[PDB]
């Protein structure tokens, strides 16, 4: 159904470009006295109450924005909010620990506690606001053969070209951490990617045993790359006969914030199986390439064109 | 290899000095900032340099709102060490602070070597404006306390 939502903006917000999802408009009591001005964007469900619309209109200290969401998709939320507010870059979103909304699109998405936002930093090794992109290992850029082979020598040129643009380069796979790291050494991709992740199927649908606060990463300094361990089991989103390759945005956002990344212009998913595209803003259905094809020009120009469409849509 | 880079660097310096000379300032660069009353020359110089730097790394935009005003702070308290140039906000209007004593101490510190000394002073002033524009870029995009944080750490830009 065309879900109606109401979004509000503060003209004199203490901190800019952040989101807070509330169960209802009257949730200001949770923020309370002068502690609501921290956040910029407030969104909540609309109960088809014109009296509530009048109540909202009474608030002269904020802005009014009502729209429709045909599906509970985070992408549509971002598109509509940015279009209404004309902002080209979207910040973080927060919820209440005691009363968090149970919207479906929130699942498999990173949630920031409301108070913890004030203790962050903007350092991102970027001139300005970058994009986000992650790539698949097998059939995408690495041959399934024992000897890893480059799909296209122009891929390295494309990587440095994106670095000129400033887009964030990320690797996420599911093969063994050691094997993938040695593959990166063999292909010499040390100075290109920003985050290197594999074995993304750590989810075991944990429901009990109260196991937490157990972190141990063996960062082999043969390459000094961050060999972090995915301590996340959050594949419980909706019932299905078979589930795998969770590839959720939540993990990507966590590892981005690891480098104080908090203001990204856009994000794209580059993988073969469309199943990994759950609510990613841009999906690239890369053709399976178990052997070199050296046709990266078309896909690279597609990436550039998608970026241009994003910028033209929202900035202009 | 590095020779072409050095030539380009000196060319940037040549543009810097020629642009300064286009302001019709026969006074020596040091004596310009010696005059505390001649705040107008200092303010125009700083704004021109900031616009040029913005242009160098962002050639698209050419004109900027210079409505920001420049006050030459001369109180030791008002001065903030490390950043002799500061940009505040006054109900939406941004000001500028100039620590002339710090500038003078900067200009007369050392003579290097062992004309060109002009070039040393010019490069020093250029780097001062470099910090100025870096943190002002942070504010002009998004600064409330992130600008204050950037003052607490100017390395967040890195590159």
């Amino acid at each position: 159904l065309q879900s109606k939502w109401i979004c509000l903006r503060l003209n004199d917000a203490i901190i800019k470009r952040h989101v807070l999802v509330l169960s209802e408009y009257a949730d200001l009591k949770y923020l309370g006295f002068e502690k609501y001005k921290f956040f910029e964007y407030v969104i909540f469900q609309f109960c088809n109450d014109p009296q509530l619309c009048k109540i909202i209109e009474n608030n002269y200290n904020y802005c009014m924005q009502i729209f429709k969401a045909p599906a509970d998709d985070m992408r549509d939320i971002r598109h509509n909010i940015k279009r209404a507010f004309k902002t080209p870059v979207l910040g973080h979103m927060c919820v209440l620990s005691n009363k968090p909304p149970m919207y479906s699109f929130l699942k498999e998405w990173f949630l920031l506690p409301h108070y913890k936002v004030v203790s962050l930093k903007s350092e991102s090794l970027t001139w300005g606001f970058p994009h986000v992109v992650v790539f698949d290992l097998d059939s995408t850029l690495i041959t399934e053969e024992e000897q890893v082979e480059i799909r296209d020598p122009f891929v390295y040129d494309s990587l440095q070209e994106l670095h000129e643009m400033g887009c964030v380069l990320v690797l996420w796979s599911y093969g063994s951490r050691d094997h993938v790291a040695h593959s990166m050494r063999d292909v010499d991709l040390e100075g290109y990617f920003d985050i290197i992740i594999s074995e993304g199927s750590t989810v075991q649908e944990e429901r009990s045993d109260l196991v937490q606060n157990s972190h141990n990463a063996i960062v082999d300094y043969n390459l000094k790359k961050r060999f972090i361990e995915n301590k996340f089991v959050f594949d419980i989103h909706n019932h299905r006969s078979d589930n795998n390759i969770p590839k959720s945005p939540k993990i990507v956002i966590k590892y981005l914030s690891d480098k104080n990344v908090n203001f990204f212009k856009s994000i794209t998913l580059v993988d073969d199986l469309p199943t990994n595209n759950y609510a990613y803003d841009f999906y690239v259905k890369v053709k399976r390439c178990p052997t070199p094809v050296q046709d990266w020009e078309h896909y690279h120009n597609e990436i550039i064109q998608n970026i241009m469409d994003y910028e033209q849509y929202f900035i202009k | 290899l590095e020779s072409y880079e050095t030539l380009k660097i000196k060319l940037a310096l040549s543009k810097y000095m020629a642009m300064l000379s286009t302001l019709e300032m026969t006074q020596p660069l040091l004596e310009i900032f010696r005059n505390k009353a001649d705040t107008r020359q200092i303010a125009a110089v700083v704004f021109s340099t900031l616009a040029f730097i913005h242009n160098r790394f962002h050639p698209l935009v050419t004109n900027f709102t210079n409505k920001m005003e420049f006050v030459v702070t001369e109180t030791n308290d008002t001065s903030i060490p490390g950043e002799p140039i500061l940009f505040t906000e006054n109900e939406g209007v941004l000001l500028c602070s100039v620590d002339r004593p710090s500038i003078v101490k900067m200009l007369s510190r050392e003579f290097d070597t062992e004309t060109e000394v002009e070039a040393t002073q010019y490069l020093t002033l250029l780097l001062t404006v470099e910090h100025a524009y870096l943190h002002y870029y942070i504010f002009k995009n998004y600064g409330v306390f992130e600008y204050c944080k950037s003052l607490t750490d100017h390395s967040l830009f890195t590159n």
